[PDB]
């Protein structure tokens, strides 16, 4: 959460970010989305929210892999889909 | 033995490929599978089929004069 508020604020810093962000901002959300607004979703999350919007996103989920180079060792794809669940849990 | 990583050296080719998840498991199993085993078969037949053929006709032969030869025999013994 900290990583993010400093990143947030980090880079906010100067007039082309901040205008950047209202710029693209606009175009996406529609409105500005203040500083304040973004710590109250930040506060929110615990660790929950994380088990579970990570869950969600995640779990058992087909990845994309794009690979370039000395790539004889890039696991297989079957290999690298049966990373993404535990079959612990 | 040899581990991937360390097999040999290849250079410049692309594979894609999909999540099983996202395709068929079978296809056109029959619309394409039927055509490719009958041309395997072609493929093989003259080399496979006629050694076997030639089995095939030693052994109805052969038997056929096991039979005639000492059973069913007994011909002439004539007086």
């Amino acid at each position: 959460k900290n990583l993010l508020r400093n990143a947030l604020v980090s880079h906010l810093d100067g007039t082309t970010p901040v205008c950047e962000d209202i710029g693209r901002s606009l175009l996406t959300y529609g409105r500005r989305i203040p500083l304040a607004e973004w710590e109250s979703r930040i506060a929110e999350v615990d660790a929950r929210v994380v088990r579970e919007v990570c869950s969600k996103y995640f779990y058992d989920q087909c990845p994309a892999v794009a690979g370039f180079g000395p790539i004889e060792q890039l696991p297989d794809y079957n290999r690298i889909r049966s990373g993404m669940f535990w079959l612990r849990f | 033995g040899r581990q991937f990583g360390h097999l040999t050296r290849v250079r410049h080719v692309i594979t894609y490929s999909l999540s099983p998840f996202e395709q068929r498991a079978f296809p056109h199993y029959f619309s394409k599978g039927i055509p490719n085993v009958l041309r395997r078969t072609r493929a093989c037949i003259l080399r496979v089929a006629p050694p076997f053929v030639a089995f095939y006709l030693v052994y109805t032969w052969g038997t056929q004069e096991f039979e005639k030869s000492k059973r069913k025999n007994p011909a002439a013994y004539e007086n």
